[PDB]
């Protein structure tokens, strides 16, 4: 998940849809630790220790980017 | 508490909204694309099948299909994707809290119930559900008990005559002209002017073309007699790419082929001899309340003086000492599912549903006795 | 359909 | 830990470097020569022949060949001493420890890539590799999806359209003018004014007049009735043996042939022509989302005024009521190189490489089903 | 005393004579060359342009045009240079004595017929003339009233089904596909394999390219698993300089795309299914009748194994318990002149004619209520 | 053509 | 190339 946020951070036009849409290309049905929730295409869930988490997609691509211009 | 879900499958249009409301929350095109050419592109997050608004939008790369042909389901596992994109995308309604009404067209093969049943209590499975007419719920919509309901959407036209209540299952005529064959016609009218339109894309745009700039000829010999003697009657529209085209008679020509067939090269009368034949086919005493009303339905009744021609001929046809009246409210696109909201929010209507026991118990069989 | 038209 | 090597053979330069920085570090010419005089002096090293910027430096006593011509490789051996040079010498890397990926021009013979895969694994061992088409890095190094990109190096150019990351290969177009048959055709219209250059030091020498001095008109008439009355467009050039010429018309009147390609005698349009054919081979649909992107590649599109003449004349031929807009970044001499850095440090894009296991297994020939 | 002139002016070919001889005395390509060098040598007859195989002869040193594209005549000034060049060159004859017969695909542009008439009316004086379908001069030349023809030129390929000598115009299929992009197809892939045809003169080697060494595979994929596993499939073929080039799995690959259209990017199906699909169109009680006929017409049906994969494929489709009868007679490039020759012959013919007081009373608009 | 295709 | 042009 961490692998392809960072993926979609460089891509061209990434977005929260389109990284989500990897999301369910990859994991939706080959770990037993990663679900989609049924009424909604821009969320996942992960099954932790603890509990089951439902992240929403909608932040992440703003929150990860950092890229510093050395001339400022 | 729970409202039942209210789905007109049609073909071009899905509509589908919760009963009870006034208009459909959801609408668009039942279609389905596929992609088809190679993707080069590494990590696009390039995807198998579009549905809906967004096959609409990149139509470019897409091959467009229509899993409803006249009312027929042809492709049952793109209609499992417009149903699941529907209740969840669209709706975003889980199916299992809901019943769910379907509707359908007259003199269509079982077979297309019974597989809408299976699918809808095995796969969604959906509580409870229910198949109904077309036209039937055109009365509904429009605030009657009586009348001949004539009705077009894409693919199938039917007439279906009803008098307090009552349906007159001889006098049931269906045409498969309306809709999507005036766009094939229409693609090849326009070949005569020096514009081509092959592919699937290009139908979408003939069919914008034609939602636009058509309209009926009260008289069509006489219109096409001042349109070739002028410019006057003539209109340009802006395609997608910014070219400009211009049309003339054929734009008024391309429904004239709803009430003569020939054109196409069908063999059956036109609309409004088939609505004469179904009255012909009531009893006489209850002759002169069917006249007394008309109901169009269906987006193929909204070209621009269609009722006016209606009345004209029918006003030909029938004797001369009654009143013909044509009804035609300018929200009639959506009245099939304006008359589907009213009727799954009936009272009464809460035991009509087929129940998961019952078709558990009698398999999807039980649809044809239960429904209509 | 299955016979007459081509649905 | 290990990044791959990122290389574009071009012609005239090599560009390569690492993936994931941002500019490439080794950039030197493709270019071998081998020394043709008498050598006098006993115990000198003298060298049986050099690559790249030692070959520019003793350029005067060398015979310069280029390996690699419109793109096709024709003389391997001195690619292979290009390879050689570019990873031990430039890079300083040992090859067995890094995939590498190399870029090609679309429409371009097959063997062209069954060699270069047979000797980056047998001969250099590289664990992994790759081959990208040129003008779809240009889009990855732009940050776009979908464009129609114009690109033009030394030897072939080629338009590919691109819309949302999908390929349309039946209108991708390539043409052999760009780059070099400038060069060419610079020797031959400056002999009118009395300068000869023959040798291909001087063809190096009029490869550097033509990178200063040569721009394009806006209009070709109106500056060619200008230049025959004035010396106001009239600019001076010192040689390396520090004689001085001058150049009048000429250095527009230059990169007018890639717009008239009849100068030179080739029988195709210009650019701006097989952009226009290009696009008219795209469906009418996508065709208002090309004309929003056009992107220029390489270092022939570096002439100063040649997108706002590509614009202008794009905009005759095009239809009036779109935008045109012509894309050309002051960094895109390098954008073929910048998009293959992109490409190779995506996650997506490491079950790509064809790994040895696969061309142990199924011999060069996988390149074909494999790679694009 | 007066016969009629036979002209038929496709693509490529004009095929050309007198009603009632057997075959064409005048054949020869429908193509204009203007001279592009600069002329040297003073005093050499040196001409504006040339037509048919004068400028086959000079075609090293010519633009090559074609003034008829996809059945469309898109230059007008060259097509009444061919016109000219056919009536007083090649048939020696003048236009004024004679009623001349000329042949057009369905379903094109109606200004082409009333262009086509205003020039035969005008400049040449025809005393009288008639446009006919080229589909339905086949059945003329093959003795037949009845059968679906598939007629393939360059440019355009149509179907259209007769039965007992009544066309079903609801029913005539129209492809864009056959001759013309079949040999810029070739010159695409032919590059694969290192070999590059652009200009106009190289497009008509790989034309003579594609009539010698093209056939139709039976299987596509098992010939392109034998091709990739053998030498034996390939011909070698000796340019006009000397060069000799070989030919792989690309001469049964090219006219695969003829039923695979996707191969050049188009949207629509094979020819053999938009012959089922014409069939499919008709009523049940004639489509036994059309099975039991199908009749080949023009030079793009010559491919070796045509037929077979033809009848193999059809036989696929249809119903399992039909003949399915394919014709296709060694003369079939021919077919279109030979039934025009018998038109124009018969004497229920001779009140069918536009004569030219009919031209003077209603302009060029009578074409298309007289003609078809 | 004048529209759909070039011709 | 090998036919056409010269490379
Ligand atoms: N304003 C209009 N004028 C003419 N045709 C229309 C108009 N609106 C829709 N149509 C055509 O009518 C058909 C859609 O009718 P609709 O009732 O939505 O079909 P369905 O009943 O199958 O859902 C389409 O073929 C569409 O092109
Ligand atoms: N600033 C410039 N102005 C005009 N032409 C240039 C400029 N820089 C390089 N060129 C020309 O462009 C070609 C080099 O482009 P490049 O993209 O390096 O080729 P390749 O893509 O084959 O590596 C050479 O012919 C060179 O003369
Ligand atoms: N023996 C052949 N095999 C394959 N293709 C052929 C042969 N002869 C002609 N052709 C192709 O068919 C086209 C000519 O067909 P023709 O019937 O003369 O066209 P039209 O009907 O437009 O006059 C050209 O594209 C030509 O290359
Ligand atoms: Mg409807
Ligand atoms: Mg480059
Ligand atoms: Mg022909």
């Amino acid at each position: 998940v961490l692998d392809l946020l960072d993926e979609e951070c460089k891509m061209p036009k990434g977005s929260d849809d389109t990284w989500a849409q990897k999301l369910y290309n990859t994991h939706l049905n080959k770990c037993a630790l990663f679900e989609k929730p049924r009424l909604s295409n821009k969320a996942f869930i992960i099954k932790h220790f603890a509990d089951k988490v439902e992240y929403q997609c909608e932040g992440f691509l703003e929150k990860n980017k950092d890229t510093v211009y050395e001339e400022q | 508490e729970t409202t039942a879900l209210v789905c007109d499958n049609g073909s071009g249009l899905v509509k589908a909204g919760f009963a009870g409301d006034d208009a459909p929350r959801a609408v668009f095109p039942s279609i389905v694309g596929r992609p088809r050419h190679q993707g080069v592109m590494v990590g696009m997050g390039q995807k198998d099948s579009y549905v809906g608004d967004e096959a609409q939008s990149k139509r470019g790369i897409l091959t467009l299909k229509y899993p409803i042909e006249h009312g027929i389901i042809t492709n049952w596992d793109d209609m499992e994707k417009i149903w699941h994109h529907t209740f969840y995308n669209e709706l975003r309604v889980a199916p299992e809290e809901h019943p769910t009404l379907l509707t359908e067209a007259p003199l269509n093969p079982k077979a297309n119930r019974e597989k809408m049943t299976q699918i809808m209590f095995e796969t969604f499975n959906v509580p409870a559900m229910y198949v109904a007419i077309q036209a039937v719920l055109s009365l509904y919509a429009s605030g009657r008990t009586t009348g001949i309901v004539l009705d077009s959407g894409d693919g199938v036209t039917h007439n279906v005559p009803i008098y307090e209540g009552y349906a007159l299952p001889h006098a049931i005529m269906r045409l498969d002209l309306a809709g999507r064959d005036l766009t094939d016609y229409l693609m090849k009218i326009l070949t005569e002017r020096g514009y081509s339109f092959v592919t699937t894309a290009e139908r979408e745009i003939v069919r914008d073309i034609k939602e636009k700039l058509c309209y009926v000829a009260l008289d069509f010999e006489n219109e096409m007699a001042t349109a070739a003697s002028s410019s006057s009657l003539e209109k340009s529209y802006e395609l997608p790419d910014g070219q400009v085209i211009t049309i003339g008679n054929e734009r008024f020509r391309c429904p004239e082929t709803l009430f003569q067939p020939s054109f196409i090269g069908m063999e059956s009368a036109g609309i409004h001899e088939t609505t004469y034949n179904s009255i012909m086919k009531c009893d006489i005493d209850i002759r002169k309340d069917l006249y007394a009303n008309n109901v169009m339905s269906g987006g193929t009744t909204m070209y621009p003086g269609i009722a006016d021609r209606m009345q004209k001929e029918i006003t030909a046809l029938a004797p001369s000492t009654m009143k013909i009246k044509i009804i035609a409210p300018p929200e009639r696109k959506y009245s099939v599912w304006i008359g589907g909201s009213i009727l799954a929010s009936l009272s009464t209507f809460q035991q009509m549903w087929i129940t998961k026991q019952e078709y558990d118990e009698a398999g999807p069989s039980i649809v044809h006795r239960k429904c209509f | 359909w299955x016979a007459x038209c081509p649905a």
